[PDB]
């Protein structure tokens, strides 16, 4: 009952800059966290601002979050070829006060680089 | 006419209802959660105000033969299983607070038997509180060409202090606890991710909380319009407003009615657990 909207990936020259943006729609009461995979988590963000990155990331990804628009945003700069794979969004949601916490996975994309 | 055929048929229906629902709790009575022993306990404590409706019956019937003693008790049972409800669930509702807020629970992890023995002490206050109804009721003739009917008897000095007495403790110590209970229980539940730390250790915490607050829901929409008449009364008799001896017909058949509804919430409580929670 959770429809999560994802954009931004498409054809682009290597050594630039992305952005992802996933959102979520349906009946929920409220949302409690949110990222991006490709088996392994790249970027999370919480409802309180703090953000955590993977291994394999040193810090070059940048993660946002809209809680007016329910909206995260993940740029990416000075893209490689080894990037190219698929990007999964993910959103923990409550659909109502006295119902259990379970979270939705995305449709996914597709990135590629040179 | 009618008035016997339905207390009747809410005596046949709370008695099913409450046996059931006693029996089922008790056939697994090896080791029970505090939830279910205060249900338990609010089940059994209304069994007995079910057992008096037939007296009511034949005394709507014809009239009251039955003697002093039997109207001491139905008296008393009246007056408290109220007194036994608030309290059970002014506690059920600080045990939600315990666990939800604070998360330091202590009556499973800590004495064996906390929870029995403060069910005990909830009784034995019901039972002191009780006893102003227990030496002021008698069967009095009234001398009203055979009308022998139940009633207090008073000598009208403390009538006012009895009933302010009653209302303050039984509507606004359980009110107050339970207000802020539940105030803060909400305000940390919607509020947090997870509480403790799980998926199946806080959907079931939600679970009961969900029971607890529907269950104390029906008891407050059920047990609050008869306060709010005997607290016109008792406002009516401090000489406040609205005395013109014109709404004495008023109060006695709201008094009436809202007896009526105390009485059906003893049926109201099975059925609730039934289809609720299954
Ligand atoms: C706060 C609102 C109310 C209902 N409630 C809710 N909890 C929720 N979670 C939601 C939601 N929409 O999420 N809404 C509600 Cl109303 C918790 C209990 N509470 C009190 C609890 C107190 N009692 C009054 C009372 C109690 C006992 C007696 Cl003897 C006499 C009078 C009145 C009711
Ligand atoms: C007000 C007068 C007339 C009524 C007499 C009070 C009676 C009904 C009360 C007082 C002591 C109470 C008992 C105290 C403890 C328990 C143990 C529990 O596991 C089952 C209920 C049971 C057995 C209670 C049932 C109700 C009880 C028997």
């Amino acid at each position: 009952q959770v429809q999560l909207q994802e954009s931004g990936g498409g054809l682009v020259q290597a050594g630039e800059s992305l952005r992802l943006s996933c959102a979520a729609s349906g009946t929920i009461f409220r949302l409690y966290d949110m990222g991006w995979y490709r088996r392994e988590l790249v970027a999370s963000i919480t409802s309180g601002g703090s953000t955590k990155y993977g291994d394999s990331v040193k810090g070059r990804f940048t993660i946002s979050r809209d809680n007016a628009k329910n909206t995260v945003y993940l740029q990416m700069s000075s893209l490689k070829p080894e990037d190219t794979a698929v990007y999964y969004c993910n959103a923990e949601y409550r659909t109502g006060i006295w119902e259990e916490l379970l979270d939705g996975w995305g449709q996914g994309t597709q990135v590629t680089v040179s | 006419a009618f008035l016997p055929a339905l207390y009747s048929l809410l005596f046949l229906l709370g008695l099913l209802g409450n046996g059931a629902v006693a029996a089922v709790l008790l056939s697994r009575r090896t080791a029970l959660s505090s939830t279910d022993t205060f249900l338990l306990h609010l089940a059994v404590a209304d069994t007995l105000l079910v057992l008096t409706l037939p007296l009511w019956a034949v005394d709507a019937a014809v009239q009251w033969v039955f003697g002093s003693g039997l109207c001491k008790v139905a008296g008393a049972l009246f007056n408290i299983n109220f007194y036994a409800g608030a309290l059970l669930l002014a506690c059920i509702s600080f045990d939600r607070y315990l666990n939800i807020v604070h998360a330091t629970q202590l009556y499973r992890r800590g004495p064996p038997a906390r929870v029995t023995l403060t069910c005990l002490a909830v009784w034995g206050l019901c039972l002191l509180f009780a006893l102003p109804d227990f030496i002021f009721l008698s069967a009095h003739h009234d001398e009203r060409l055979n009308a022998t009917h139940c009633q207090y008897n008073f000598p009208q000095v403390g009538r006012t202090a009895l009933r302010v007495l009653q209302l303050v403790a039984g509507f606004l110590l359980p009110l107050l606890v339970m207000a802020y209970c539940y105030a803060h229980i909400l305000a940390r539940l919607k509020s947090v991710r997870l509480l403790s730390g799980s998926r199946e250790k806080d959907r079931n915490l939600r679970r009961i909380t969900r029971l607890v607050v529907v269950v104390v829901v029906a008891f407050a929409l059920c047990w609050t319009p008869y306060h709010l008449v005997v607290l016109v009364d008792i406002l009516m008799d401090l000489g406040a407003l609205a005395r013109n001896c014109g709404r004495e017909s008023r109060v006695d058949v709201a008094k009436s009615v809202t007896s009526g509804l105390g009485y059906m919430h003893c049926c109201l409580n099975p059925l609730l657990y039934a289809f609720v929670g299954v």
